[PDB]
């Protein structure tokens, strides 16, 4: 008989007593009897005494009030119908469009993936964005560092990513709002809806209007969603490979600090939870590929105080695999996306990964873009025609490069007309190589702007 | 005369109708408005509590054997042994449009000496933000009478925007002047003052009364001579009054004062509860504390309005715009509390000490102050005409270093520098002198038309004022129509330019 | 005064009420008391050694850390 | 706090004595020892630093006379070991609480301005029986400083007829 | 100005009632103190028991 | 005008004070209505509270 | 029913009482052995209380009986204290015999209510160049004096004292708060030779007594000022009174001392969390009222010239002017030696000071700050290489600095103790002319150590 | 520290005279003391230094590098002062110290340009040379006091 009664209440932490013959284990779920609030076992205090946290407001509550358990960690609905649906951390609909259709429920927690299941290969995700596709290729089951301020089309880039992964690789998309502000969340919803992509993504937000535990566990919630979809096998096995979008993991670490402090435990070097690395990892290891299916992660990253040596970003980089940065100037230069093709770093940038020729090509592009960047100041100050004509050739060629790296987007089609263009490698590679050969030094920069492959570029150039 | 005698007697016979079987407690421990009490086994969390002296208290720590609660009134009147008593209710304060022209306590008790207040409705101070599904986008602008503000930093009805800066920077003035501009907006406004010198409070009161705008306005102040808990809860109460009208489908504006200060008070309170301290003694929930407050203000979906009204109102949508203020130490942004604050607002505005020290009135640094809501919070005409200022101010601020320079530099740089210097000076402005959007419109037009690119910098303000008066007199119907609508049309701009060139042709500055 | 010993458990108290000595087979088997984050305070193992591996009915192992007057932390 | 510390010991003692029905004997011993610790002289003699737990235990046995038990001695021993001798009376009080709730009896405390007659006391006992309790323990108190009436306290539960009503009218008028 | 006058009028009008009520209750206290009716004590306790 | 009206209104509160003194002695019987009229006559006897 | 000494640790004291008989907070407790007295700080249940010792911390014996007064700390007040120096307890410490009055009032009243703020802001003039031009005062204001150790600050306060005394029957009062008793004695004697004590009342806390005493001297002075203002004289409005704080920082530190021992946890700097509470309690009882007003002067110390921490931060949120003294201007031979560029007031506003005075202040700010930034290049090259522009600016700035040199009314020996107290209007006239250049043809020395244009012209003609 | 240093001061002749019960009448009592505070990296914001500075009559400071600059003693006049002033100096020394302090202030003023005596004013060079000479004048050996 699992009914236990409240014994002590402070703030958000909650204490209950039970019988010393039937004691719930840690991370078990407690539903308050007569109300819709839920309690989460944290540490066994002996004497049938348990200290737990609550999930939401704590008002009016009074001691000695009966509470039952579930003898199990938190389980939420999972299934195909979960797309186009916004649920809480508890997987409970907030779209207010009926309950969840599925009856399939899975506990939130599970151990780390087996060493045996780590796929003995490492290959690259295909994307059609023509920039990461050369400079920072993604691994299969990698972590992509993303940086930059708002208003540069973060949502737009996510749109295009989702479109491509669902289209070619039949990927499924899950998004988790950690510490979300409601207004932008609703805007993102409306964008999911107008751009006909909502039907393919599963959405859960944790607002900064909630106690920390909500915000901490939305992460594992979305994670488990992704796990269920991947492990959901396809025909002939081989479940999908899926992408995961998570906002401001730094907020996650902050909420972890929150709950650790509320437990009354001492801080860390800066003052984070001393256990920081534990939860960071527990998040990480369930992000990988397997012999069946794969999972890849996109994570919004914010660096408070610009400290590359702060513990939180330091722990982040311990798992980062590729870095992508967004520019303000580049977007102001009418180039979209505004990915800086000079700071983005990929662990996968090796001739042993993208191949020999691809690697060398990318290195050469990097050299050209650098070379032109230090050229810029002299061009500004000491004029232009006071330099080596080869350097001027470099200038023109780099300008063509920059003009070219932007492209139309299939998501941009509904935005401003101009249907986007999907482009794989082995054409980007060839076109860029030919550009490096200087065989296109007879053409204005315009043919490279807002265009697909080099064949399209030449078509425009002839037509221009 | 005998009237009251009958009144008091008839009232009395209505009481002692039965004997209560209430459950209450008694005092065990007292220190600095903090009381440990024994008893009262059953108790709502955060129940408001009554005491034998007529005072009240707020219960926070429900430990397994006793209760800790904070004095709401003034302690130094309580001794162990006296008996507490719960109200069987949660903290609740009154609201109502009758609150306009009234100044009350954080508990909602008049202080204006205007007698009792006939609020037909009271509500619990603590609630939750509506469902995110009941949010619809922001498109209606909010005016400040500040060309820089209204141009580079649009403000939409229901948006959270932060004024921030160092001390004695007119932040209070910024808030109050923004308030003043609501002669025609039809919205209502609430000012929340925290830990202030009653002198300052009364000065603001008197000034507002001079403006007479204390008629669609209500204000509450937790001065520095008040119980810390009062101060801590006050912003929530103000939010409650705002939400009243918001849920009535109405749109309004509210302003906080020194959220840092109330955070300090909360720090002290929590500390006295022997709670585990955090960094800089700050309990972690300060993030939660502020965030659960700010999000309560927004612009709501009219569908939510309709369903709440149960059919009473169907057309409009409610909204509430949040304008908080944070004071900073030497302009730091890395301090824990501001850092928490930043990620919460929809946009932020900084104040730079040097500019006001340089006499730049106002002293806003547009270089970092942003509003990520875009032009959707401007009128069509301002949405059109902002870009010139945007780019000119940009170019200037990259290359303003050449002030003493450009005695040999290329001419285009000189002309652009003069353009920038003039437009920079353009925003210097005095308090209590809001600019109607038409005024801002004529100023920006004259700017982008370069018709001030031929006059000396020292008299730009004079030039502008003269132009202002000239149109105001000559072409009143035009500006009338403009601020009726705020639309950009070729006929409109032609009329404006004709007036400008007339003014230049006519009386000089 | 100070906080409770994490070894004063109504079961244990009642047991010593019954009889003080011969506790848990001369302390060959220990019973867990306090649980948090892979850290376990246990009552009743004096035969146990500091730095010893500790077997569990769960089939797992524990690391001896604090041998104390009334209890053991592992 | 101190009650919180005392809690588990009360639970253990109550469980054991109930399991042996010697609850009355332990309650009497508890009253005895509470009175004992109340004595300044007895405590000061007890707190003399030259005394191992055995000294204090045998001293308690002596002052208890021929009333102790082996369970009593073990209890005394354990409390002496952690030196929790001080908070004994609270343990006793909680133990009384446990017996009252266990036997479902409720103890009720009543103060009257004027002394009472057993007729009225029985009437009130019946009345609180209609308040649906098993049994009642009435402790009366004369309180002539109270204007009139009887005030009844059952834990957190209180009912008034005295001057408090007047206080209410004054606050009402204001 | 006129509103201020009105508010002052109302303030006095309410204030007087407070001292009036204080005098009334002091008189009531005196009367109850002179009241020595334990008969009323019995009657009222019986009345409550009936209400019980 | 405020000073004049307030001073004269104040001057008009003393006859009203004696009035309401009588009327509060009258209201002093409503302690009898406090009870079930277990007492209903203890006050008519008493007039010792003739104060102000 | 008398309590006894039950535990003593340094500055914190505890007493047992019979649980029925419990003292309330802030009431005096009578040591039954000595004259020493205890103030309640918090009630510890069971008849146990926590207290602080007013007086010596010697002669104390565990188990010594102590009685109460069951009433807050009240000390005598009234005209029978003027020119007398009292302890924290109001006793004669000047050996001038006992106090004459019995008018004793408590010290923990509440802050004046909101409805009774003086419904209009006011202004105060001092007849002093830099201040009345750049540091205006509102009657009821809050003034801070920062730094200054090469000059006699007490001389400045005494000048203001003579200012107000001759200016108004409004008396003055000073409180010793961590007083450097050398300077206190000097001030005492110099006011003595000034023969001005009838408008002065003295209480001293001199870094030698338990922290509570130095805490509470502030309340004492507050109470004296309050009552003295409340004496409505022959009109229904008493005089507007002036206060002198020996140091606000020591008031903060007094509570800071034993806060932790009180069981209080530390604050962001380790301070007392009740810092702001006590601060506001102090300030809000210092205002202007519907009838009468009270203003004060606060001698401010700054730790390591750092302002970016709470201890000055809280103070600043209550002042109205930041008079920051200047050392090297004193090295320039200037008598007042007050910086003309950093000191400000929130009172600099055209609506309250008129437009002309405000704009003159604006212009003088501009000219002085522009002259400062040219110092380096002038040193590098010289005046000649600068354009003819700003040469007159340099001359005008120098003449401004000379004009600021104000001979003191009361030093008794600095230049003969000559008072100036020039009207604000005359100084406005003079500075207007100087900004215009009416006299930008005369050596700056003629503007030195003088007042109005009349003195400057007479000096220039005599030489 | 307060109650320690507080004890150090000078008393009125009347006070001691009555203390001696009239055994001595003419003289007055006095006492000066000198405390030493050790700094870490020359920091002044340190707690104990903060306190003691807030207590004392004034600062006397010495800089390491000046001792390393051969300046023995290595007083830093830029920050060390006394609120007492010339009142404790005889007529002649107070009469003389003025221009000395002025020259020190001037030299300290032009420190940042001290390494560029090639393009400055000639009079500024003269002021710098005077400051240099007086600086060297402030050198002294140890155990060698001066009348
Ligand atoms: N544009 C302006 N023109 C003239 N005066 C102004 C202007 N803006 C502000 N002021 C003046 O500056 C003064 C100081 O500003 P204010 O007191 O609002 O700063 P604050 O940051 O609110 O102060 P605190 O930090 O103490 O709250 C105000 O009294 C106001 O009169
Ligand atoms: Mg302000």
């Amino acid at each position: 008989m699992s009914s236990g009664r409240i014994i002590q209440i402070i703030g958000a932490v909650i204490d209950v007593e039970f019988e010393r013959t039937s004691v719930p284990k840690i991370y078990d779920a407690l539903q308050v009897d007569g109300t819709e609030t839920t309690l989460e076992v944290q540490q066994q205090l002996g004497d049938g005494v348990v200290r737990t946290i609550a999930m939401g407001s704590t008002e009016g509550l009074k001691r000695g009030l009966t509470v039952t358990s579930t003898n199990a960690p938190i389980s939420v609905p999972v299934g195909t119908a979960t797309l186009g649906r916004i649920m809480d951390v508890l997987g409970r609909p907030i779209d207010e469009a009926g309950p969840v259709a599925t009856e399939e429920r899975l506990p939130i927690h599970r151990q780390a993936p087996s060493y045996a299941e780590q796929a003995a290969s490492t290959d690259l995700l295909e994307t059609g964005i023509k920039v990461i596709d050369l400079l920072c290729p993604f691994a299969k089951g990698g972590k992509v560092g993303l940086f930059g301020g708002a208003g540069v089309g973060k949502t737009v880039n996510m749109m295009e990513l989702i479109n491509n992964i669902a289209k070619a690789h039949s990927g499924l998309s899950v998004f988790a709002g950690v510490g979300e502000r409601t207004r932008e969340g609703n805007d993102f919803y409306h964008e999911m809806k107008d751009s006909n992509v909502l039907d393919k993504v599963a959405m859960v937000y944790g607002q900064m209007n909630e106690p920390p535990g909500n915000r901490l566990r939305v992460a594992l919630t979305g994670l488990t969603m992704a796990e269920y979809f991947r492990d959901e096998k396809d025909e002939n096995g081989k479940g999908r490979d899926v992408l995961l979008f998570v906002d401001n993991i730094y907020r996650y670490t902050l909420a972890g600090t929150e709950v650790s402090a509320l437990l009354g435990r001492m801080p860390s070097a800066v003052g984070y939870q001393p256990t920081l690395a534990e939860e960071m990892g527990v998040l990480q290891e369930r992000i990988t590929s397997t012999k069946s299916g794969s999972i890849t992660s996109i994570q919004a990253v914010y660096v408070p105080a610009d400290d590359l040596t702060d513990p939180s970003p330091a722990t982040t980089f311990a798992h980062l695999d590729a870095t992508v940065v967004l520019s303000r100037d580049i977007a102001s230069s009418g180039i979209y996306p505004a990915i800086d093709p000079l700071d983005s770093t990929s662990r996968q940038l090796d001739p042993l990964v993208v191949g020999q020729e691809h690697y060398e090509i990318a290195r050469a592009v990097q050299n050209v873009l650098q070379r032109y960047k230090e050229l810029k100041d002299i061009i500004a100050i000491l004029g232009m025609d006071e330099l080596a004509e080869e350097d001027k050739l470099v200038v023109y060629r780099a300008r063509k490069i920059q003009r070219f790296f932007s492209q139309p987007f299939h998501v941009a089609e509904v935005f401003t007309g101009a249907p986007g263009k999907l482009v794989p490698l082995k054409e980007t590679i060839r076109g860029f190589k030919g550009l490096l050969a200087g065989e296109y030094d007879h053409i204005p920069e315009q043919a490279f702007y807002m265009v697909g492959g080099i064949d399209e570029v030449i078509a425009k150039a002839e037509k221009l | 005369p005998s009237e009251i005698s009958a009144l008091i007697k008839q009232r009395i016979g209505d009481l002692d109708t039965s004997a209560t079987a209430k459950n209450e407690g008694t005092i065990v421990m007292v220190s600095d408005g903090i009381v440990r009490i024994h008893g009262l086994a059953d108790a709502m969390y955060g129940e408001m509590i009554e005491f034998d002296g007529g005072l009240f208290g707020m219960a926070l720590n429900l430990e397994q054997d006793s209760v800790g609660a904070v004095v709401l009134g003034n302690y130094l009147s309580l001794q162990e042994g006296q008996k507490a008593r719960c109200t069987g209710r949660v903290l609740e304060v009154p609201v109502g449009p009758e609150l306009l022209g009234r100044v009350v306590d954080a508990l909602g008790n008049p202080i204006d000496g205007k007698g009792p207040i006939d609020a037909k409705l009271t509500d619990a101070v603590e609630k939750v933000a509506p469902g995110v599904i009941w949010r619809q986008s922001v498109d209606q602008p909010v005016q400040t009478g500040y060309k820089s503000v209204d141009t580079m930093i649009p403000v939409g009805r229901g948006q959270r925007e932060l004024i921030i800066g160092d001390r004695q920077t007119g932040k209070t003035a910024m808030a109050i002047d923004a308030i003043i501009a609501q002669k025609n907006s039809g919205i209502k406004c609430v000012y929340v003052a925290i830990g202030q010198k009653q002198s300052t409070i009364a000065n603001v009161v008197r000034k507002l009364e001079e403006t007479g705008a204390m008629a669609y306005t209500t204000v509450v102040a937790a001065a520095a001579a008040d119980p810390a808990a009062m101060q801590y809860l006050a912003p929530y109460s103000g939010c409650t009054m705002g939400e009243y009208f918001r849920d009535r489908g109405e749109d309004a504006l509210i302003i906080y004062d020194d959220l840092s200060k109330q955070a300090v008070a909360y720090r002290q309170i929590s500390l006295l509860l022997r709670r585990p301290p955090g960094r800089e003694a700050y309990p972690g929930d300060v993030f939660y504390l502020h965030s659960r407050l700010l999000e309560r203000a927004s612009r709501v979906s009219a569908e939510y309005v309709e369903k709440f009204t149960n059919g009473a109102v169907t057309g409009k949508t409610g909204s509430l715009t949040a304008l908080p203020i944070i004071e900073t130490q030497a302009g730091d942004v890395s301090a824990f509390v501001p850092t928490n604050v930043i990620s919460i607002t929809d946009g932020q505005i900084f104040l730079e000490t040097s500019l006001f020290n340089a006499g730049i009135r106002p002293a806003v640094n547009a270089g970092i102050s942003v509003s990520r809501v875009g032009g959707s919070a401007q009128t069509k005409i301002i949405k059109k005409l902002s870009g010139g200022i945007r780019t000119a101010l940009a170019q200037y601020r990259e290359l303003a270093a050449f002030a003493q320079f450009a005695s040999d530099l290329d001419e285009a740089t000189r002309k652009q520098l003069e353009h920038g210097q003039r437009v920079t000076e353009l925003m210097k402005q005095k308090q209590y002198a809001p600019y109607s959007i038409a005024d801002q419109a004529v100023s920006v037009y004259a700017s982008n038309e370069g018709y001030m690119a031929d006059v000396e910098v020292k008299k730009i303000v004079d030039f502008d004022a003269a132009l202002i008066a000239y149109f105001r007199s000559e072409y009143a119907p035009l500006m009338k129509q403009i601020d009726e609508t705020g639309d950009y049309n070729k006929d409109i701009e032609a009329a404006i330019k004709a007036g400008i060139e007339s003014f230049k042709a006519t009386q000089t500055y | 005064m100070q906080q409770l010993n994490p070894s004063e458990i109504s079961a244990l108290i009642k047991q010593r009420i019954g009889d003080l000595d011969t506790s848990a087979t001369a302390k060959n088997e220990g019973t867990i008391v306090m649980v948090s984050d892979g850290i376990v305070r246990i009552h009743g193992l004096a035969d146990a050694m500091y730095g010893e591996m500790i077997e569990f009915d769960g089939g797992l192992f524990g690391m001896a850390l604090n041998l104390e007057q009334d209890s053991v932390g592992a | 706090e101190l009650l919180t510390l005392a809690r588990p010991y009360a639970k253990a003692a109550f469980a054991y004595a109930s399991e042996q029905g010697a609850t009355d004997n332990w309650s009497n011993a508890l009253q005895v020892l509470s009175a004992a610790v109340q004595d300044e002289a007895f405590s000061a003699y007890l707190n003399r630093p030259e005394l191992t737990p055995a000294e204090q235990v045998k001293l308690f046995a002596k002052v208890l006379g021929e009333d102790q038990s082996q369970a009593v001695s073990n209890f005394l021993t354990l409390l002496a070991d952690n030196d929790r001798l001080v908070l004994l009376p609270e343990i006793a009080a909680e133990y009384e609480q446990l017996k009252s709730q266990n036997n479902n009896n409720v103890d009720v405390v009543i103060e009257s301005a004027f002394p009472l007659t057993a007729e009225q006391e029985q009437l009130l006992k019946s009345a609180l029986e209609k308040r649906f309790n098993s049994t009642v323990t009435v402790s009366v108190e004369v309180k002539p400083e109270l204007i009139a009436g009887v005030v009844i306290r059952a834990g957190d539960q209180v009912i008034d007829d005295s001057a408090l009503n007047k206080l209410e009218k004054m606050r009402t008028r204001l | 100005a006129k509103e201020a006058v009105d508010q002052e009028i109302n303030s006095a009008r309410e204030e007087l009632r407070q001292q009036v009520a204080a005098l009334a209750v002091t008189g009531a206290e005196k009367i109850l103190n002179q009241q020595v009716d334990a008969e009323a004590h019995n009657a009222m306790l019986s009345q409550l028991a009936a209400k019980l």
